[PDB]
RNA sequence: GCUUUACUGCAGGCUGUCGCUGAGGACUCUCACUCCGGGAGGAGGACACCGAUAGCCGGGCA
RNA sequence: ACUCGUACGGUCACUGAAUCCUGCCCAGUGCAGGUAUCUGAACACCUCGUACAAGAGGACGAAGGACCUGUCAACGGCGGG
RNA sequence: CGCACGGAGGCGAAGAACCACAGAUUUCCGAAUGAGAAUCUCUAACAAUUGCUUCGCGCAAUGAGGAACCCCGAGAACUGAAACAUCUCAGUAUCGGGAGGAACAGAAAACGCAACGUGAUGUCGUUAGUAACCGCGAGUGAACGCGAUACAGCCCAAAC
């Protein structure tokens, strides 16, 4: 909330999440805030995703500003056992990142675009 | 020396104790939504002990059996009304806004909801003098015009039993039995007659404060006796 | 007074310890109960 | 690169400033709110836990401990002393909150050990820390390489007898020469001098 | 043991200052904090309370 | 604690039923209020000093004091010539 | 067939007594734990606080004791100074909490015989009543080093 500065509607979450899915089972990606944080980084994260039920919230603060200044795009979801979840972990997932997708780089490419929109 | 006599009552032990035992009720003010569908009939007068002032028990619509504090002219069969449409009547609560101009109250509530606060010993009475939006002016007993806030509750008319203070006590068994009612130590032994080391005022020969008894505010517990910061003394001036 | 059941069993044990060193005790030893206690002249527990 | 961990930790350099500042205001409302011993379930510094020992394992336990702000609660004297031995106001104990608030969150958790503690802030009128408490009896932590050595006997109520970290610097052992003369091997065999 | 304008100090009270403490030499606001209210909500408000310190009073106490 | 109490209350003191009465003094001390001006600490501020710091000085000035006032059913006083 | 040198009776070659080791039995109160109580009572019990958890007291921990020693807190006064306030008595007496067979300390953000030198920590001897403190009064009082004792060095956090 203090790091949350959009709503991003429950559809496009939706749709975000499938994204991430068949980008693990496709391409690549990153499960665990530290590991989302070096991707970031490094320049290797394509789109991130940070949960917003994470208490304490000092573990994703950071998130925001970092992809900011590396031109990376981001996106929030609702609950963090669900973005565990879609990146196919048991437990949830604070933050994760889509490094390098995989057969879902148009739909990933949207998702970016429909949250510039967004603010 | 010692602790005086005034330190020993802060402690709270049972000499300086209330017979709270023995007492009824707290005569505070019926808690009402809204609406003021809330009477009652007064079903019996008793003696408050607490007070040595007449009380009344009411018997409300709702079924609730409560305890009142009662104005001058409250008799069984009568019945009260409390809440912002309550009749403009002696023994009827209802907030200081809905009361007109240059009427008697008593039991006023400080803070809106308190119970009643002001203007409860017997035969007393408030004045409620200005009115406003914002704040209702009440002339308190001691003659102080204090500003309340216009949704305070309070009761019509003037606390019964009043001239009690009318009548001397004569002798001191009957101040006894008063001071047995009360949360005080009785009867007063004076300060100049006690030793220099159970007051400020003891000790030498013949009896006399060795000092002035005009005391300063800032003074310690212990010390702070006789005339507490007094901006004056005596009867002339 | 009212006594207790346990209180009872004090006093019953109190009594059975005020007696006097059985005489078979004088002989085997070749020659005094240091605990004899009176009810008026002593003071029990409690 | 840099770990996502340092940004806790460069974020609680200045507690005041950022998004801290608002975290802060807003947390210390419910904390105000909240008791003496509150366990959470996860560290609000990361960073400080899992440096200080944390690790997100059975028989980890974090609490949250506030204290009342300021210098000694002393009652004065009786009976009669010298004026050196008359004063009341200013007097501090020897002991900081620190410490009294790791004893406190030990005293709650009786079969567990106080690990180490670390700072959360504090308001104008009390301060708060969360301790890190280890369940020794626990075979997750029995069979642990990096905490199985808090099982030992001679570690029970380690925080009692000033063996925590906040224990060992406020009884002077940091410095290993100078400074240090009245404070090893012990307070209590220097005859309590330091 | 007791007294006091004996010496020296200590509680305590008053008063300034710093922290709590926020937004737009005099002011407005609300969001901390405080109080009333069963509740909704109302009153108050960066003050007060509390921590620290400074000056004054200080046989109440040693 | 007072307090299931709220000035017709209760706290702190003095005198000591009724009756007839209770004069003069506010200089000192006490309490209280006021106060142009004077005095009045620390923090912050300014000058000097120190590559910094110690430190010296300055400006502002709260309560308090000076000063004024009220007060004896306040401590007490009501003489010599 | 206890101390215990009586009487009566009995046990032991089916090897008693006695001794060592191991085991059985082991009332009630007692940390005392189902509730309560001056050692008893009343109607199934890890009371209470915790960890884990199959979320059920299912698996566990704590509590109290012990001669002193030990560690962390609270902390006098008599006394000395020929009075006394800083100082001294003294971090002593005493109090609160806690561990062990020993505690505590301990592998340098050390030392600073200044070095081209030493190399975790206790402790003992010494350095030394030295340096330092102090109404610079009365008094208080180290350390580095050295000679010994014993010697032992390692594990995380993070990077990846
Ligand atoms: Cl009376
Ligand atoms: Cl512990
Ligand atoms: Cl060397
Ligand atoms: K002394
Ligand atoms: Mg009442
Ligand atoms: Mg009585
Ligand atoms: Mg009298
Ligand atoms: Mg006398
Ligand atoms: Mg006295
Ligand atoms: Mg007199
Ligand atoms: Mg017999
Ligand atoms: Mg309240
Ligand atoms: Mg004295
Ligand atoms: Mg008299
Ligand atoms: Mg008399
Ligand atoms: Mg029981
Ligand atoms: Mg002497
Ligand atoms: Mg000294
Ligand atoms: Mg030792
Ligand atoms: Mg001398
Ligand atoms: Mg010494
Ligand atoms: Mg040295
Ligand atoms: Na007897
Ligand atoms: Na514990
Ligand atoms: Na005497
Ligand atoms: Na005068
Ligand atoms: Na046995
Ligand atoms: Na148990
Ligand atoms: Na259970
Ligand atoms: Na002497
Ligand atoms: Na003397
Ligand atoms: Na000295
Ligand atoms: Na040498
Ligand atoms: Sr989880
Ligand atoms: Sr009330
Ligand atoms: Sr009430
Ligand atoms: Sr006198
Ligand atoms: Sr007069
Ligand atoms: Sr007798
Ligand atoms: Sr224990
Ligand atoms: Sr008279
Ligand atoms: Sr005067
Ligand atoms: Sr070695």
């Amino acid at each position: 909330p203090v790091y949350v500065d959009f709503d991003v509607p429950a559809d496009l979450e939706d749709d975000a999440l499938e994204a991430l899915e068949v980008a693990r089972d496709t391409g690549a990606v990153k499960k665990g805030t530290n590991e989302t944080t070096k991707s970031i980084e490094r320049g290797s994260a394509e789109l991130v995703f940070v949960a917003e039920d994470v208490q304490p919230e000092e573990i994703v603060m950071h998130i925001p500003e970092l992809a900011d200044e590396k031109g990376v795009p981001f996106i929030f979801v609702e609950q963090q056992d669900d973005l565990g979840h879609a990146a196919g972990l048991e437990v949830g997932s604070a933050a994760a990142a889509v490094t390098d997708a995989g057969e879902a780089d148009a739909d990933v490419e949207d998702i970016a675009d429909k949250v510039e929109e967004l603010r | 020396g010692r602790r005086i006599q005034g330190q020993r009552r802060g402690r709270g032990t049972s000499t300086f104790r209330a017979p709270s035992h023995r007492y009824k009720a707290d005569l505070e003010h019926r808690k009402v939504e809204d609406g003021d569908v809330i009477a009652g009939t007064v079903v019996d007068i008793e003696h408050d002990p607490a007070r040595s002032a007449p009380v009344a028990a009411v018997e409300f619509e709702d079924g609730d059996r409560r305890l009142i504090l009662a104005p001058e002219g409250v008799g069984v069969g009568d019945e009260l009304q409390v809440g912002v449409s309550a009749e403009i009547a002696p023994g009827n609560t209802l907030p200081l806004a809905e009361i007109p101009e240059g009427v008697p109250v008593c039991n006023v509530e400080s803070s809106p909801g308190d119970g009643g606060k002001f203007a409860r010993a017997s035969g007393v009475n408030a004045q409620l003098l200005t009115h406003d939006r914002n704040v209702a002016v009440v002339k308190l007993p001691s003659g102080e015009m204090k500003r309340l806030d216009p949704q305070c509750r309070a009761t019509i008319g003037v606390v019964a039993g009043g001239g009690r203070t009318d009548k001397p006590f004569v002798k001191a068994g009957n101040k006894h039995h008063k001071m047995k009612a009360r949360g005080t130590k009785w009867p007063n032994v004076r300060g100049v007659a006690m030793n220099a080391v159970d007051h400020p005022f003891g000790g030498g020969g013949r009896q006399h404060p060795g000092k002035p008894k005009s005391i300063s505010r800032n003074a310690p517990p212990g010390r702070k006796v006789g005339d507490i910061a007094s901006k004056r003394t005596g009867r002339g001036g | 007074g009212k006594k207790s059941k346990a209180t009872k069993k004090r006093l019953a044990k109190l009594d059975n310890q005020n007696s006097r060193v059985p005489a078979w005790v004088m002989l085997k030893t070749d020659r005094r109960n240091h605990k004899r206690r009176h009810w008026r002249r002593n003071d029990t527990d409690e | 690169a840099r770990s996502a961990y340092s940004y806790i930790r460069d974020a609680w350099k200045n507690p005041g400033d950022g998004q801290l500042a608002e975290l802060q205001w807003q947390r210390q409302q419910e904390w105000r709110n909240e008791g003496a011993v509150e366990r959470i379930e996860r560290p609000t510094r990361l960073d400080k836990a899992r440096s200080q020992g944390y690790k997100a394992k059975q028989g980890v336990i974090v609490a949250r401990v506030s204290v009342r702000k300021g210098s000694a609660r002393k009652r004065r004297h009786k009976a009669g002393r010298r004026s050196k031995r008359q004063g009341v106001t200013r007097i501090t104990r020897r002991k900081d909150i620190q410490r009294v608030a790791e004893e406190r969150a030990s005293r709650t958790f009786p079969n567990l050990r106080v690990l180490n503690s670390y700072s959360v802030g504090q308001d104008g009128r009390q301060k708060w820390h969360e301790v890190i408490l280890i369940d020794p009896n626990h075979p997750a932590i029995q069979n642990d390489d990096d905490l199985s050595w808090i099982c030992a006997d001679d570690q029970a109520d380690r925080v009692f007898r000033g063996l925590t970290g906040a224990g060992r610097r406020n009884r002077g052992l940091s410095g290993k020469g100078k400074g240090s003369e009245k404070t090893r091997p012990s307070l209590r065999s220097n005859g309590g001098k330091g």
